[PDB]
């Protein structure tokens, strides 16, 4: 996306993956399968649900009655309350409209920016013991099991 | 012995819009726009509404013959006339500043309707019997409003009559009434006698006067006279007193109401229940989670920002790239 | 043996600000303020306007002598008066509720001028050739309008007249009249006798009545007698009644219109072109592409948001930075 | 700029380059020059099409008359229409004038990101084939031909 | 040997929400949200208000006894009324057109008060000494309005009277008067005598008409009589005549003014001192600095969008994580 | 953050630079010390100053008088006037509301963006003079005085 990890270096979502948004998929010796990285997964949840309740939470309204009822003879105010109808519809039309269009730009992004850097997350700790293929993958240069696969997603993978 | 980073993906269709690009299927989404009802008239706040059904807000307060069941209204959150709201003046004339009194009546917390000038002596020397039209019928017998009294004339004389009323109710009242205008002046006298006469509501906030404003002109629904209806909130303690030589629908019964808020009035012909609901509209009670809605620009309550909107969806998940 | 992967540039000027910071210069942008304009007033959708020139609306509708050209007057989507537009009630007096009549007429699909109650025999035993001002003068002549017809006395008598007129047009009928105020009671008496007239114009939607209001006021463009001027929109299959001992300015030709929608009156003194417009405004056409425009507030039709801004240029392309 | 790319380590734009927004610009034994990435170029285009589309679509007036007219005796409700005037025209006003600014910023970010993302892409493929002149360019520990040139380009450069 | 690149931090406690999270400490903030005053009422633009203490406008304009320091009223920004503003019309009635005469003297650049109708020999044979009454109360003594003259009976004869006043002030003039309307005609004509009278007002642009309303009514704070106030703003160079045959309560001051522009009526028991503002409110003067407010939803002047918000604070500096 | 230094690769803040909002900290045999990058913080500051002040400059007012006053027999023009009222403090109070959200995470990002820029400026003139400690910071293979240091802060670090 913006930050390339999303249907970018990483063109493709794991079905296989079910139990979060960004996470692993491992295979050595011992057996393969996926597991949701918990941490960046529940702080991405808190954000998202932070940011709905944001766009609902801060829409005030008061107790309003908004039609009116004007005589033949009170066409001018009554074109004014018009005015003001489809002034104010206008407003919220353009703007809803555009505060998803604008933030769903910035949840795609955000998703993105997520899963790059939880993939640099994982270079840094590899370093040299591990050779990147471009699809979001690294080959070990050594044996790593399962504990040696835990350390790396709980951040402890060693002498690099 | 490889590990890989990726992102979530599952058999979702949800698509979100986004400023670069339409229709992204995404995995999660939240719908922002409240674009669905329940086709039913609900009670506002707790408080259900009041049904005119075949009459309209004139016909109810004014006492049309139509509107029978009516004489019991009491509460209500917001006012319902439906297509078939259409029993109003039927005795011809303008109801001054009509749209005022809807709007003000709109919500109402107690109300009751009370004998403000009692028909059975209370008019002395003058003909109270007499004041029934055809035009309104009641069961095919000529009638009249049920709130206001036509007097008309004793025998051959139609004396000056004076009558206040002090407001002692604890609450504000409504009253209403009305000045005939006969079309010539053969029935401006044989009704009322003194052809020059006139009428004086005065109140210690009121005072305009009248005079019959005969004329020649078209009969509507039966008549070619002429009834123009008044209305007033007459405060407590405040006294009201009318006086005339004729040409005077006198108030009959007058309404001691407690106005808390203002609503309006919703026109559906749509079925009410006892659902409750924070915002109304005419198709149907409209739910007030969502911060848009689309299902009607007039609303009453705490509403959703009404929208041409037909699509917000909200993108939550991420972008949906399944295939095995 | 290189590559470098690099970005565009050329010789574009074009500057965008941005939250950061400004007059960012950049290879490609877009204009979504619309601020030019073509200085004409054109047909607003395929429908041109209605030019009053030295005329005002009064003056127009009621038959000011100056206003001649415009006895023809047909279709228009919006109403053009001038910095010119001068020639309106040639004769001193209100005309009641003028603002709500300009705006109720803004915009006329059919429009035809009949005469209503026709000069030549329609008023029997009563002046009809007398009503002839210098205030509103015909060439040099005195005259008055040619909508209206002022009924004065037969030699020394003025009986009560009463004509009627029921709307078969198939349509809405706009029915003006005029109700004279005389500054005294010499005046009053010299031209309609009854010095207590009075004047009723009946309606199945209409009831007020008159009387001539004799007083003292200071003479305009000529004199100190005043004429109110009245309106009606006469539904379908309805009728007015006219009757009267004095003081009636009797409606002569009426208007035979259908109303479609409503626009406003343009006030400019731009030219007037056969080109066309989604969005007009008094300095002329405005396009309707883009979402804001800043050519005037006052505008007529599906129109740009107006903004004081003077410059929401957009950044299509990257920032420019060339130099070889 | 965001992504530090554009006027960045990449401070100079291409007036050589004439046939899109961002690409490449070689040089070997055979010749040089330039050939913008069709693929980022034409993306980009569509969302920056679209994207002004949005602001431009979303945008909904009806048929209104904006001037009213009111007499001397009706100051109260004319001021009441002005407030009308003045306070959409106001919304409008810091809308409009925020809604670019902002929009802007993102225009020029997505820019700098699309070119990060073009020099992120190639810094992939060569690897250790290629050394890099903190600019944007690369320069082959081998040799590359055209062909080879090509293949960088299109995405299929070898062994790394 | 090692070098690491990281950023800022300190002591500050400022908090900010952002769309993903809230309160995030951050270590640079600032405010976009005015929410203090100085709970005093300042000159709007250089110009001090003007102060009714214990008046109102009515009472203030039409001379009720305890206005007299109000008789010098000069220049003021807006209006400032008080919770004791109670002193209006000392004598029952209704002052026509009241909210709008409000909201035009809202700014006034000049103001003179001069006396346009002189008592002392301007009403000759009437009697222009008894118009005093109990309700207008002067000090234990019965008085009357300082602006209005309440001409009575010259012993047993009421005259038509007929005075005119033509505007050479070299700006606009308002012109104050009443209609007096007795309870009966009892004191219709011990008063005015002629019991069939009339007041009419004429002017280039005005000509309503007047004849007592006599009716019975309600006595407040004394009379059952009642007294309409009505006014009118007379171009310079126009004329306006006043001329009746009683129940005229004539104007004997005028006010020769300037306005310029239109503010409103700040109604606060706040203190007025020599501080300016460019925006000012009820509860005191506000900055105008930042974007918002939540100070008062009523302002006058250029002020910030007021806004339901309490806190609306930026960050500027980044997130504070010290730590040592 | 969105870039991942801020309280992120380089999860605490200096309390010790005071000089600047991104910056510097070595340690080498000749002593140590922060020393705040000048040309970033400057440049940030006025990003952020120029930010504010658009906020604030493109909130257009004119002279106004919000109340109205009217009599017991217009309470439909009242509640017009109120529906107005409420109308745009409606509006104004969802759009500041979220103007501020919205601009508040772009201020993080755009300074975690400036931290991330800032670390990648460094890394790209060490190369492979020096080793990455996951921790924003840099240890030279090799002596590095304080000239040297500064050689790097003022972007001037030799052969790598
Ligand atoms: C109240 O409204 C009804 C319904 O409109 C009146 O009846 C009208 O419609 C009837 C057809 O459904 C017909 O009876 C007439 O068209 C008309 N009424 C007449 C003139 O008979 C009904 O009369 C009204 N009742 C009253 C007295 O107010
Ligand atoms: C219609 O308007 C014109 C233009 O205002 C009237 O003429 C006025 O202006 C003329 C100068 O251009 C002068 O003739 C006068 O100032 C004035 N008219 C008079 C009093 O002569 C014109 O009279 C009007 N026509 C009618 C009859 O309505
Ligand atoms: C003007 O207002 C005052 C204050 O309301 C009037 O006095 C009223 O209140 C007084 C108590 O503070 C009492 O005197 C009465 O309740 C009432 N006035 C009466 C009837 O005495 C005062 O009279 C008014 N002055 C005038 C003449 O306008
Ligand atoms: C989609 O997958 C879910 C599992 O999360 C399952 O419950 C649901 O039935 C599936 N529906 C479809 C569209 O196949
Ligand atoms: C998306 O494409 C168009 C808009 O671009 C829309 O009409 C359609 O419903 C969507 N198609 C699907 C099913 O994804
Ligand atoms: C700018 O360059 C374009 C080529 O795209 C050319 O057509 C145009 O004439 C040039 N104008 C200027 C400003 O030199
Ligand atoms: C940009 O600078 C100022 C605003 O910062 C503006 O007045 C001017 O027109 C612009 N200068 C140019 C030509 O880039
Ligand atoms: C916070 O630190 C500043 C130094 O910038 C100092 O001036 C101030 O007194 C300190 N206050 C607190 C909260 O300790
Ligand atoms: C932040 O937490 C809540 C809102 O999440 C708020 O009420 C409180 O004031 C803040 N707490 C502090 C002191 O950081």
């Amino acid at each position: 996306g913006l930050f390339g990890a999303m249907a970018g270096f990483i063109e493709g979502g794991w079905t296989g993956m079910i139990d979060g948004w960004y996470g692993y998929h491992h295979q050595n010796e011992q057996g393969s399968g996926y597991a949701a990285d918990q941490k960046s997964t529940q702080n991405a949840i808190d954000g998202i649900t932070n940011k709905v309740n944001s766009i609902i939470e801060k829409m005030n309204t008061q107790f309003t009655a908004v039609g009116k009822e004007f005589n033949n003879l009170e066409r001018r105010i009554e074109n004014l309350n018009k005015k003001v109808d489809d002034g104010f519809l206008d407003v919220w039309t353009y703007n809803a409209e555009l505060l998803v269009l604008l933030e769903n730009e910035r949840t795609l992004d955000f998703h993105d920016s997520n899963v790059r850097n939880l993939y640099e997350k994982v270079k840094s700790q590899l370093r040299n013991n591990a050779k990147e293929i471009g699809n979001g993958c690294f080959e070990f240069y050594h044996k790593c099991d399962d504990e040696c696969m835990e350390s790396v997603k709980n951040g402890t993978y060693d002498y690099p | 012995d490889t590990i890989c980073i990726g992102y979530h993906a599952n058999n979702s269709t949800d698509t979100v819009d986004t400023v670069l690009e339409k229709n992204v299927t995404v995995t999660h989404s939240v719908n922002l726009l409240e674009d669905n009802h329940n086709g039913k008239l609900c009670k506002l706040n707790g408080i259900a509404p009041l049904q005119l059904g075949k009459c309209n807000v004139a016909g109810w307060l004014l006492g049309n013959p139509e509107c029978d069941l009516l004489l019991t209204a009491n509460s209500w959150s917001y006012i319902i006339e439906t297509s078939n709201s259409e029993n109003g003046t039927c005795y011809p004339g303008e109801f001054i500043d009509y749209e005022e009194l809807r709007e003000q009546l709109s919500s109402v917390s107690s109300f009751e309707r009370f004998e403000i000038f009692p028909k059975a002596s209370s008019w002395p020397n003058h003909e109270t019997t007499k004041g029934v039209t055809a035009a309104c019928s009641y069961f095919g017998a000529s009638s009249f409003y049920r709130n206001l009294l036509w007097i008309t004339k004793k025998g051959t004389s139609y004396p000056k009559l004076s009558k206040s009323y002090t407001n002692n109710k604890g609450k504000e009242v409504l009253v209403l009434w009305g000045v005939h205008h006969p079309p010539t002046t053969s029935e401006q006298q044989t009704l009322y006698q003194n052809t020059d006469a006139y009428v004086s509501v005065g109140s210690s906030k009121y005072n305009r006067r009248f005079t019959p404003e005969i004329a020649a002109r078209p009969k509507v629904r039966g008549q070619a006279g002429r009834m123009n209806y008044y209305w007033t909130l007459l405060d407590q303690g405040d006294t009201i007193t009318f006086e005339a030589t004729g040409n005077l629908i006198a108030p009959w019964y007058a309404f001691a109401l407690n106005k808390g808020s203002d609503s309006g009035i919703i026109t559906s012909d749509a079925p009410v229940h006892n659902c409750d609901t924070k915002c109304q509209t005419p198709h149907g009670a409209i739910n007030s989670t969502l911060p848009f809605q689309n299902v009607h620009p007039i609303t009453i309550g705490e509403c959703p920002k009404y929208v041409k909107s037909t699509k917000l969806r909200m993108a939550t998940g991420l972008r949906n790239i399944p295939s095995i």
